[PDB]
């Protein structure tokens, strides 16, 4: 009647709006919508601190580049905003963090291109280590890359120098970098980002942890892995390049337990 | 305090006098004060997979098409 | 195979001090128990074993100057040595496990041992 | 407060849940829960430090997943006191439970035992 | 109101069709699956229905028990220097495969836990010595509790830890436990550390394992044999089974692919290629 | 003669026809005259810890001065 | 009529305040 | 009956409380106790930042030293506040922002000392330079200390360096640093911490100003000043000495227009 559409959307938080012509619907993981802690569900006493509109808005992460060889890419929540504005600021004042997001992929071609990124939320996304001397021994620093995020390999290559081991995450691609098969991730809250139909893809995560509130900078709750399920090609072209911008922004997030600021050591 | 349930019957023996027929039910009784104690009802429920297999924000009604 | 490399073994006088190390080739994903043996005669002796982290046991000879630790992620474990006496000569090994808190001379296998020699006056 | 009458003085004792660098100085302490305390004719101050935790229960060990935070007296003046009356005295300490406090999970106690 | 051994859908009688209505065209995109019956591509016919789910539902799927660790023990010649003759094992289900994998398909699970022990025994140098039956001792020390020094020291009085005096030969052991976890439910996977590194610290004192917490510390089963030393040597096993009752589980994962290596999800190399070969157009 | 008291239940099967809602209960029997025989009920009372708390002859009144 | 059973008190909400009421001050002289 | 007093107070606010004996009332400015922004009176149309208990709490600015010599010390709202947890960030944030304060003035001593200070809180509290050359000059920087705060002095010296002038205020105290007589401060809210009466001050003010919302980073709504009106004297000592310390929690403040954080040049 009016022209309503699945594909046209405007999404609204705090002080940003983020607009598309071409979507896919979006998806509430799990059917559950985000939202503050109930006080049947309670643990910490003392009055929490809820930020809303300072916290709960857009922040767009660095934007990322999509060629040929791009094996995949992945983020940790909520570790990637750990330093956008007030939201990063509560995160590390207080002991005590939840928060649900809105996670919207960005990534945009031309009728005249094709590919397929396979956008996934997985909650408590533990990833395989790289070595085969020493399990979980990958450092908090190669675990939270913040923002920058980190890659999916087509190959597992075993650090080998034992003497200063790299500590990192060797994360492959058709395992998930977890050992299971990606044909699977499937049945993580997901979207899939084709060319041809649409160029984003929206994910409305709850917080979702064994806990009512747990601490924000020892634990993600959630993962984003983004994976090409079909490789990127352009008119006939060797070697074509798109972008990828991921904007993301928390939701009903609420803080307990107020102290000095925490000073991570992230390097 | 015994609990009695129905069993579903499987494989019925000639009979309705008895077995087969006239609901064959089970008897149970709770002999410790702990729950964890207790044996498996497995009287349990099922539930629309929807959470996990539509879980888009605007309703999927199949006739139509899905992007519109 | 599965492989255990014993180091930092040497000749030292009483009163000393060592700390010898072993770790495995590649990872072990099973075993979690490792123990150190010595020998001198033709009797083997256990002497100290560690599980995980951070249960340690000693024997009655060993306690108190001897101190077992290793990391709860690598397979890999130490043996602190100190006021080390002219008894303690011998030959140390290493050896994994299973669940095994106590020890006995029954290992599959064997790696090869370090030398200890304590020198007296 | 175990000093003398003539003694006056202001304290800030300090409750800092964990996961930041634990209050060396006042200028830390004084960001988590506090309270100042004004010595008095009531000779005695109350903190409660109130339940703020992650997990439901926390272990009875030293353990960090279920790690408690810190707690801390600083000066917020000072203590003073007039001429012919000792510089130096002495507080006293107490720990207690509050009406919403439980325990879990019997089991063997580390402090005591039988050599043999 | 629906039950797990309820009948699943009746199929019901669909004709031809010629019209705008198209379930078979879909987007995947969207994250969504296509619900689609058998009718909505073809004709059908009136089927009463009278399969049901009633063995795929959580309870029914984890009924089984399964063995977790073999905890050993063993005696000498004489005393000669040792009399360490004890097991101790750290309680986790991370040992073996099967039972682990099971508990993988999801995120997180609450339940009642039932374990049963089988307890068995036997010679080592042929010999006309005679055993008389054993009594075993299972005790179980949570987290923080004195750990057995020697075999015959206080700590085996047990006065407040649950223990289980096994005599040799009945019917095996077993106790049940109820949702003993520190959360609201367990975790079979944490994406982070037990410790924030400081800047102001040293690297060390700030050091944790990835993907390790105190969320599943549960504790150790110390075991021994009751008896006094024998002149004949008698080696036992006890092989624990779990089974995971008034089960709850949430969050569904794609199942382990290649081998399982250490407690973490960890992989090894030469086990990363689970599938076999096949061509494309081979049936 | 029968007792059948209820059980505080704590882990829930997925049950509601059966187990985990509709009031778990549990049943006892005494077969012995003497009650030392007995096994124990654990249905306990708990009581206001004044008597160690606050042992004070004049009551005290939180948000007033102690001394006064 | 308590049992060992029964929840402990719940937390109930407090704002601010700034009174001549003082539940922090006390005196364990009293022995309370 | 039960014993309550206008000396014996208790102030809790977010996660801290304070105590004390020796109190002698405590004044409202005004009669105005702090408010949020009224619809009927609002200015931004933005939805605002509240933090509520993450700021709306006790900090505790450096504790200075009262001799014989002192001349009296000078602070100013929000800038002495400009590094205190939360509340700093949330205004360094925000373009504008508005909020009510509670300052406790801490100073105790002995039933053998004798001396008293004069706590006012000026609105506007605008002082006088350094210069004979220029009027109006002190710079950003000096003009605004943070919480060390600067002092008040006994003799006007004009700054004659006019290759490199200091830019600086030199308040002159019983000209009350802003060329008016000492002796009407009282006309601003204030209190006398009297030594052989009380050991603190308590105002707590509203916030004031001829807007309903203002930036914060460039104007200081109200100015705390702390002079000695009987000098410090004890026993038959030369010199004795005795801390004050200031404790001050904002008030139902709010924020508007969110943006990336104001980095400014302090020094
Ligand atoms: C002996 C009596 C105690 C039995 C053990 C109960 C607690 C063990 C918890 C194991 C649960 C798990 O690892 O999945």
């Amino acid at each position: 009647a009016c022209g309503y559409s699945d594909r046209v959307l405007q999404l609204t938080l705090g002080n940003s709006t983020i607009t598309t012509q071409e979507a896919a619907n979006s998806v509430v993981a799990y059917g559950r919508w985000p939202e503050y802690l109930r006080d049947s569900e309670a643990n910490p006493v003392d009055q929490p601190t809820e930020p809303d509109v300072a916290a709960c808005r857009f922040y767009t992460l660095d934007t990322v580049s999509w060629t040929k060889e791009s094996r995949g890419w992945w983020w940790k929540l909520p570790d990637a905003l750990r330093d956008m504005g007030l939201f990063g600021q509560n995160m590390y004042y207080h002991y005590l963090g939840r928060s649900g997001y809105t996670v919207h992929v960005q990534c945009n071609a031309s009728k005249f291109h094709q590919g397929a990124l396979g956008v996934f939320a997985v909650p408590e996304m533990c990833l395989a280590g790289d070595s085969n001397t020493t399990t979980m021994h990958t450092s908090y620093q190669n675990a939270n890359p913040g923002e920058k995020g980190g890659t999916f390999t087509g190959t597992f290559t075993p650090d080998n120098n034992q003497t200063s081991p790299a500590r990192r995450f060797c994360p492959v691609d058709y395992l998930l970098g977890n050992g299971t098969l990606l044909g699977n991730a499937f049945v993580f809250p997901h979207q899939i980002i084709n060319l041809r139909t649409n160029n984003c893809a929206t994910l409305v995560l709850p917080y979702v942890n064994s806990l009512s509130i747990d601490s924000m900078v020892k634990h993600n709750n959630w993962g984003i892995a983004i994976l090409p399920l079909a490789p990127l090609n352009f008119a006939s072209e060797s070697s074509p390049e798109i972008p990828i911008t991921l904007t993301i922004a928390p939701m009903c997030c609420e803080f307990n337990g107020l102290r000095n600021i925490t000073l991570p050591r992230l390097q | 305090g015994a609990q009695v349930s129905s069993q579903k019957v499987g494989a019925h023996e000639n009979s309705n006098r008895a077995y087969g027929g006239s609901t064959i039910n089970y008897t149970t009784i709770n002999y410790y004060r702990d729950s964890a104690s207790n044996a498996a009802s497995k009287q349990d429920f099922s539930q629309d997979p929807s959470k996990f297999t539509e879980p888009i924000k605007d309703v999927l009604i199949k006739t139509a098409p899905m992007l519109n | 195979q599965v492989q255990l490399q014993e180091s930092g073994g040497g000749s030292v006088q009483a009163g000393g001090s060592l700390r010898l190390s072993c770790a495995a080739s590649e990872y072990i994903p099973s075993a979690n128990c490792m123990r150190w043996f010595r020998q001198a005669p033709k009797e083997r002796e256990w002497v100290a074993s560690v599980l995980r982290g951070g249960y340690t046991w000693h024997a009655d000879s060993v306690k108190g100057r001897f101190t077992i630790s290793g990391d709860n992620a690598k397979t890999a474990a130490y043996l602190q040595m100190n006021s080390l006496k002219p008894e303690d000569t011998a030959i140390y090994y290493c050896a994994y496990s299973n669940t095994c808190p106590g020890a006995s001379a029954d290992f599959r296998s064997w790696g090869q041992g370090t030398q200890v020699t304590v020198s007296s006056h | 407060f175990c000093g003398s009458m003539m003694a006056t003085g202001k304290l800030l004792v300090s409750y800092a849940p964990p996961g930041a660098d634990p209050p060396k100085k006042r200028k830390e302490a004084m960001l988590g829960t506090h309270v100042i305390w004004d010595i008095g004719l009531q000779s005695s101050c109350t903190m409660v430090v109130p339940w703020i935790s992650n997990t439901t229960y926390r272990q009875t060990i030293d353990d960090s997943f279920t790690e408690g935070g810190y707690i801390s007296v600083f000066y917020q003046t000072r203590i003073v006191v007039p001429l012919s009356t000792p510089r130096e005295m002495d507080i006293l300490g107490f720990v207690s439970a509050c009406n919403d406090f439980s325990v879990r999970l019997l089991r063997d106690t580390t402090h005591i035992e039988q050599k043999a | 109101a629906a039950t797990s051994r309820d009948a699943l859908p009746n199929t019901e009688a669909s004709g031809p069709t010629h019209s705008k209505e198209i379930p078979a065209l879909t987007a995947v995109e969207t994250g969504a699956t296509n619900p689609l019956v058998p009718s909505d591509t073809v004709q059908t016919r009136h089927v009463v229905q009278h399969r049901s789910r009633s063995e795929s539902s959580i309870e029914s799927f984890f009924a089984r028990g399964a063995c977790v660790t073999i905890m050993t023990v063993d005696n000498p010649a004489s005393t000669t220097n040792k009399d360490k003759l004890f097991a101790v094992w750290k309680i986790t289900y991370k040992d073996t495969v099967q039972l682990r994998r099971k508990l993988e398909f999801f995120t997180y699970s609450r339940f009642d836990m039932e374990l049963t022990f089988v307890v068995t025994a036997n010679f080592t140098e042929t010999n006309n010595g005679h055993a008389l039956n054993q009594v075993y001792q299972i005790m179980y020390v949570p987290p923080g509790a004195p750990v057995p020094e020697k075999w015959d020291d206080y700590t085996w009085q047990t006065s407040s830890n649950p223990s289980i005096f096994y005599t040799y030969g009945t019917a095996p052991a077993r106790i049940s436990v109820p949702y003993v976890g520190i959360s609201n439910a367990y975790s079979h996977f944490y994406d982070g550390f037990s410790k924030v590194p400081l800047k102001d610290q040293s690297a060390a004192l700030g050091d944790s394992l990835y993907g390790a917490a105190s969320l599943n510390d549960f504790g150790i089963l110390a075991v021994r044999v009751v008896n006094d030393h024998n002149p004949t040597k008698v080696t036992s096993k006890i092989r624990v089974y779990l089974k995971p009752k008034h089960i709850r589980v949430w969050c569904p994962r794609p199942p382990r692919a290649v081998a399982y290596y250490g407690p973490g999800v960890d992989y090894k190399d030469g086990t990363l290629t689970p599938l076999s070969t096949k061509d494309l157009t081979t049936y």
